[PDB]
């Protein structure tokens, strides 16, 4: 079905977002501290 | 930096 | 700030928000969305089983297989959550929103973790489940925060999802509602937040097709504005009337 392809690829775009803000947040905090 | 959460 | 409300799959609309959002927030915002919408191929990520009580397993056991199950799932950090929790909604239809999460399996934040907490021990009835909320101050801003207590065989401990891992779930080693509180509130020094409020709500009925809302706001307590004496008499008392009478919803 096209429906269920389409939820696959946003699925797979959704968790390598939210690695990449996992990552953003992460040396955000760092670089916070050390100020 | 905001600490969300 | 934004939320999902179109189901899945996500509708154009809350689908470029989503990455108008990031592509504002992110430092190369612009250079990185492309490299995701773009890819040719990108990689199916392994989906979880969701997790099964035992004849194995301790309530400790399953409490920490449910909060593995949500570490799995991951904290959602893209700025759109997923789900739509209307939190007055009765408890039936939180329960579907749950049932939902369990089946798309993605990222989560604490809201929907508390309901994706009450669902997942809805079959083992001597464990009991409340909100608790917070609402801190950091630097200019107010932030709330919520995760699941669990009172269980005399013991506190909470699950739930956090951008932080001392802010979420705690063992079920809490002799008093008190100490779990103030565990948070420990937890939140460490990242100069400021505690201004602290909610409690109701024990949730276990009837996964409860007709009932959750209650959020059963005791509130402005504590910045407390001695921590008075917050501890307040919340034994409290958690005294949880563990013996039934009362009346404050709502």
């Amino acid at each position: 079905s096209a429906q269920q392809e389409l939820k696959q690829r946003q699925r797979a775009e959704i968790y390598a977002l939210n690695r990449v803000m996992t990552e953003l947040e992460q040396q955000q905090f760092d670089e916070f501290c050390k100020q | 930096e905001g600490e969300e959460y | 700030f934004h939320v999902n409300k179109s189901g899945f799959p996500i509708d154009s609309h809350t689908w470029e928000r989503m990455w108008l959002h990031v592509a504002k927030v992110h430092p190369r915002g612009g250079e990185m969305v492309g490299a995701i919408r773009n890819a040719a191929f990108l990689a199916k990520p392994s989906i979880p089983q969701v997790p099964n009580y035992r004849l194995s397993m301790t309530i400790p056991d399953w409490l920490q297989a449910i909060q593995n199950y949500m570490k799995t799932l991951q904290y959602n950090h893209t700025g759109t959550q997923f789900f739509e929790i209307r939190k007055m909604r009765p408890l039936s239809g939180l329960m579907e929103t749950a049932k939902e999460m369990t089946r798309e399996s993605l990222p989560i934040k604490a809201l929907e973790a508390v309901i994706l907490g009450i669902y997942l021990t809805n079959g083992q009835p001597s464990i009991e489940r409340f909100p608790i909320s917070f609402k801190t101050y950091f630097s200019g801003n107010y932030f709330h925060h919520v995760v699941l207590g669990i009172y269980c065989n005399g013991y506190y401990g909470s699950l739930g999802m956090s951008r932080r891992a001392e802010l979420m779930d705690k063992p079920l080693t809490f002799r008093t509602l008190s100490d779990l509180v103030f565990d948070f509130e420990d937890s939140y020094k460490k990242y100069l937040h400021t505690v201004k409020k602290v909610k409690i709500g109701l024990y949730v009925p276990h009837e996964p097709h409860s007709f009932q809302p959750i209650e959020w706001k059963q005791l509130v307590l402005n504590v910045s504005k407390m001695l921590r004496a008075d917050i501890r008499k307040e919340l034994e008392k409290y958690a005294r009337d949880m563990r013996m009478k039934i009362l009346k919803p404050a709502s």
